[PDB]
């Protein structure tokens, strides 16, 4: 959200719109986001909030790196040396953890994207589905059993997550707003964007993008001999 | 003050005042209601447990067979169904519990074959997949019967057929009941050829082996797919060729994918694995030049039932009892049709056969349900209603809970046989789709009057409490005891108990299901859903 | 291929078909499967199944396996089907069944080979006899060879009122 | 020609305030013309029946001919055979020949108080057997809706009858 | 106007430029005529360059398959060499 | 690790991975 907010002023300057393709080795900068407050701490908090709300799907970015830099104690202390990036490389390049709730919600969102108006019904059975993501190069697989009441159960190692989808709404920006009840006691709404390669969820916890397991390029390859 | 309103106001009114809305609230505090609910819950739990043990396997032999199947790079039959159909779509598996306790010493899960109606590229198709983990996929008599039933449904509904073939062939132990007859293994090829002649597409995907007669399945299909490693097609197997010519050949070099895809020309698509085979099957389905819909009208402005189906079992009494209580079938109808709306046809004439109009997800359906003993008036009413629906091309839904007709000199003199014959003729000679569900008991000629299995309904399902027999168990016991004059007074109770036990055993839902007498057992709360799917399957019929 | 072409030729002319079955399966071997024998058998089966002319079949010899299917068996809707008293119908020949079952069954010991073959041959002879088939409505009766012509004529006349 | 549930139908209603609804020759001619239009346009027919019957004063011009009172039943049967729905609502009386109108329809409605259907009226039954019966106990809604089976829908009043007629029209499986 | 009001115009143009089709076409008038793959032509004519080949390994000189032109399904039979019995 | 995807994923895939797409780039040099 750009403009004059409650306590800070946010200004975003970009040369790209939704649907544009950024070509490598030509102007790598996606955008510049400036936040003005009354004190440095307030400006940093506003920048953190604005970066948390900047949702980009399709191109890898350094939003997590910027969040790590902003939350670094050395940066928040005051002025830092030029080699600061080289000084806290291990700390700033820390991997971002993905809880099982995010995996379950992403799988449910992907399945809802697959579903049109058809009813999930198998007599005397729960419909079985599977969604494969890549987490750190690891091919994680989420097995989901879905009932006719639009209630998904996703299975992880010694873990089960129950997600009841109350309603869905297709936003004009090719995205979907989904109201869910996680387990039986956590009701909230979120926004999901499903491509052919990744699933993005804007949860109250933040913004996550999970890459689907890439398809093989030699699927059904019969080169006359082996 | 008199005639102030307009009838359209009553037509569009809240459920409290709309006059064609059935009001049957559950008496949840009634002890009989709780007992009925507990019985229905136990029956449905048993049904789900049996289906689950079929899917997951129970014995260690099943585990070993599944391990062998997986180690060959093969998908399980239900997994093949899941990955062949559209990812989030319904699948109407028909004979889930076929072959249950049918052949002693064999756990013929699903009858060795899975048949269902799926959705591929938005088109409803009939899928028939062999289960290689059941005696190597060999065809039992029940397997042939189930395959023929699937072919019959597909032909009468013009559903394209997909055969996922992995089968050793007919089992030689029971070849007398498998090979020679009209309704035997060759009828599969007869049906396949006749369906292909009628423009109904036949697709075969050879995921495994097909030997001798089974080899006709890929060859007689419009398009066929064979998997490289596991796909073999030959009329004569390696044992036969060795016993004949004294030559040793592996199945791969005899009828493998290379020979049938590069030289023989029997197969049309070369599949590297099961996933590629299913992809090629979907690609074949995609290129059937079948129009999406004859009429683009949707008509999906429907309202769900106003009462929860989950309490239907509260109204269902114990069918197996010395004296069977009666209930109003409308309480069931109120929990199955759109908005619980029901226009009754002759509310005051039949009084034991409820005939009316309703809608399932916007689809208009005529409902004929039993509500007591059939009389001449009830049979006449049913025949007239069936004729009325036939003249309007309205599909018929029969809800069977019938214990025969009314007996007596007066009723026979009034021509009850003639009126029952009128009802039977009306049911038999109609051309509209017919769906029948056994909610109670189907006994004797009354079954015939209510669109039984012999009268060609599109689908027939039984609730777990249902019983089907030539006559009721108590009626059978009483009549057999009275007729048998040889029986001594000292041996009356034992004889009645024995005949009652036999009729209970042979009339149960599972006994009927294992013999393909119905198209599966479904829970009452799922009934509406099932009906909808069945109705949709009939939309492509001519 | 010849049978399929002939059946098509008769179907195009509304000429009724008469099948005389004495069949012991197809030719086995790598060369014959590579040549597409299954495809040609399928062509014959399709031609027999999809024709509309009246069909009458008589089992004069043996009807074994898929060859039966190619020769208008019971499953392919002939108007009438009769068997001679010497006829045998089975999924496979008795000698063929004995040999194949003995070769496949590796559990069977060498000491118990002749008894197993004799038992399976006796079972196939019993279940393949004309009377066994007739008692189960697998055919429309057993007729003597010398009456065959007469029977055919009657059957043909019965089809003259067909639409 | 009216519109019920968005479908065009042909409505034929007797006027009981014109000589008790008795059929003049012009009445028969107009009824036949309505039936002809409905049949050639495949419009479902709704007959709101309240008529004493053919008037005996001009029976020569009403009863016997091709284009006479029996042609109504001929047209009704032939339209029913062609799939064109015939609906009858007995708001009043139908005597003798008119009694065929509810009986030959695909679906029929009779109003409780005022609906009576009989081939022979109370005067005829008294002149024949010497018995006195009221029209209600002879051919009322109860006898024809609970025992006889001639009628299919029991209507409490005119408004309920019209509602049931609309319900019948709603369930014609016409695209 | 139309027997069926369905449109079905959700098609994708060919992924390769037709303007280079001539690059694949050899000189037909020559002492020895070179051979080319007709699929390279098909890829520049059908929707999304998609083509479901019917018997990819049997004919090998007659390419038979399914494709779409602006959403209209069409069966394509193209020559790819000398006709044999298998190709016919 | 074996049979992880669904065939519809390959059906709706970019041109690089969609298996029924003919790939005949021009050898312009
Ligand atoms: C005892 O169980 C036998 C009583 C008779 C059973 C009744 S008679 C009327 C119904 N018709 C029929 O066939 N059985 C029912
Ligand atoms: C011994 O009886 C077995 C020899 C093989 C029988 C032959 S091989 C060729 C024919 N086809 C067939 O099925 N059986 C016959």
């Amino acid at each position: 959200p750009q403009g004059n907010r409650g306590t800070v002023k946010v200004r975003l300057d970009t040369g790209f719109r939704a649907g544009d393709d950024v070509l490598v080795h030509y102007d790598p900068m996606i955008a510049k986001l400036v936040v003005w407050g009354d004190n440095r701490a307030t400006a940093l908090e506003g920048l953190r909030t604005a970066l948390a709300s900047y949702h980009i799907v399709g191109v890898e970015t350094n939003i997590d790196f910027l969040q790590c830099c902003l939350s670094n104690p050395g940066f928040v202390e005051g002025g830092v040396t030029t080699r600061f990036i080289e000084d806290n490389s291990v700390n700033l390049l820390q991997p971002r953890e993905i809880p099982n709730n995010v995996l379950a919600l992403a799988a449910v969102s992907y399945l809802c994207s697959q579903r049109g108006t058809s009813t999930l019904f198998w007599p005397n059975r729960q419909i079985s589905q599977g969604v494969c993501f890549t987490v750190g190069g690891n091919p994680v697989v989420v097995r989901v059993t879905v009932s006719t009441k639009m209630c998904f159960t996703c299975d992880f190692d010694s873990s089960s997550v129950t997600v009841y989808v109350e309603s869905t709404t297709n936003m004009p920006d090719s995205s979907t707003f989904i109201r869910v009840t996680v387990d039986g006691e956590t009701r909230f709404g979120f926004t999901s964007f499903v491509t052919d390669s990744e699933v993005a969820v804007a949860l109250p916890q933040g913004f996550y993008t999970l890459a689907l397991q890439p398809l093989a390029t030699d699927f059904g390859s019969t080169s006359a001999q082996a | 003050e008199v005639y102030l309103f307009h009838p359209a106001q009553y037509e569009s009114a809240p459920a409290t005042t709309r006059p064609n809305v059935l009001h049957y609230p559950a008496e949840s505090t009634n002890p009989e209601f709780k007992a009925n609910t507990e019985r229905m819950k136990a029956l449905t739990a048993e049904l789900r447990r049996r289906v689950q043990v079929i899917v997951d396997g129970d014995s260690e032999a099943d585990k070993r067979a599944r391990d062998r199947h997986i180690s060959r790079g093969k998908l399980l039959v239900h997994q093949r169904i899941e990955k062949l159909v559209d990812p989030m779509s319904p699948f109407l598996e028909l004979s889930q519990l076929a072959g249950g306790d049918l052949y002693p010493g064999e756990a013929c899960h699903r009858g060795g074959i899975l048949t269902g109606i799926g959705v591929v590229h938005g088109m409803r198709v009939m899928i028939v997949a062999n289960d290689a983990t059941v005696k190597g996929g060999t065809y039992y008599p029940i397997t042939v019967k189930k395959h023929l039933r699937a072919q019959r449904i597909a032909e009468e509904n013009r559903l394209p057929c997909i055969y996922l073939v992995d089968s050793g062939g007919a089992n030689l132990g029971m070849q007398g009941d498998v090979f020679p007859d009209e309704q035997h293994f060759g009828r599969i090829f007869f049906n396949q050829a006749n369906m292909s002649a009628k423009g109904i597409a036949q697709i075969a995907t050879v995921m495994g082996s097909c030997t001798a007669g089974g080899a006709y399945v890929p060859a007689m299909s419009d398009e066929s797919i064979i998997v490289k490693g596991n796909g073999t097609i030959f009329l004569g197997g390696p044992p036969l060729v060795f016993a004949a010519t004294g030559e040793e050949v592996t199945p791969e070099e005899l009828g493998g994918a290379d020979v049938h895809c590069r030289a023989s020309g029997v197969t049309d698509y070369f599949a590297t694995d099961d996933l590629h085979a299913l992809y090629l099957t979907r690609r074949i389905v995609a290129n059937l030049n079948r129009n999406d819909c004859e009429r683009p009208c949707r008509g999906r402005e429907f309202t769900p039932p106003l009462y929860d189906p989950s309490e239907i079992g509260g109204f269902i009494p114990d069918m197996g009892a010395d004296v069977v209580k009666g209930f109003d079938v409308r309480a069931v109808i109120a929990r199955l049709v759109d908005g619980s709306e029901f226009d009754e046809f002759k509310k005051l004439y039949g009084d034991t056969l409820v005939c009316g109009f309703a809608r399932f997800e916007g689809m208009l359906v005529g409902i004929v349900a039993n509500n007591g003993i059939l009389y001449s008036e009830s049979a006449l009413k049913g025949a007239h209603f069936v004729e009325l629906c036939s003249h309007r091309n309205i599909p018929l839904l029969f809800l069977q809970n019938i214990t025969g007709f009314m007996v007596g000199k007066t009723y026979e003199e009034g021509g009850i046989a003639k009126n029952g014959a009128k009802l039977v003729t009306a049911v038999s000679t109609t051309h509209v789709p017919k769906i029948t569900i056994i909610i109670g008991g189907s006994y004797g000629a009354g079954n015939y009057g209510m669109c039984g299995r012999a009268f060609g309904p599109r689908f027939l399902f039984m609730w777990p409490n249902a019983r089907i027999s030539v006559m009721g168990g108590n009626q059978a016991a009483t009549v057999l005891a009275l007729t048998n004059s040889k029986l001594r007074e000292n041996e009356v109770q034992d004889f009645k108990a024995k005949v009652r036990s036999k009729y209970e055993y042979e009339g149960s839902c599972y006994y009927s299901t294992a013999r393909l007498w119905d198209d599966g057992v479904i829970a009452p709360e799922d009934t509406r859903a099932v009906v909808v799917q069945a109705l949709l399957s009939t939309l492509s019929a001519p």
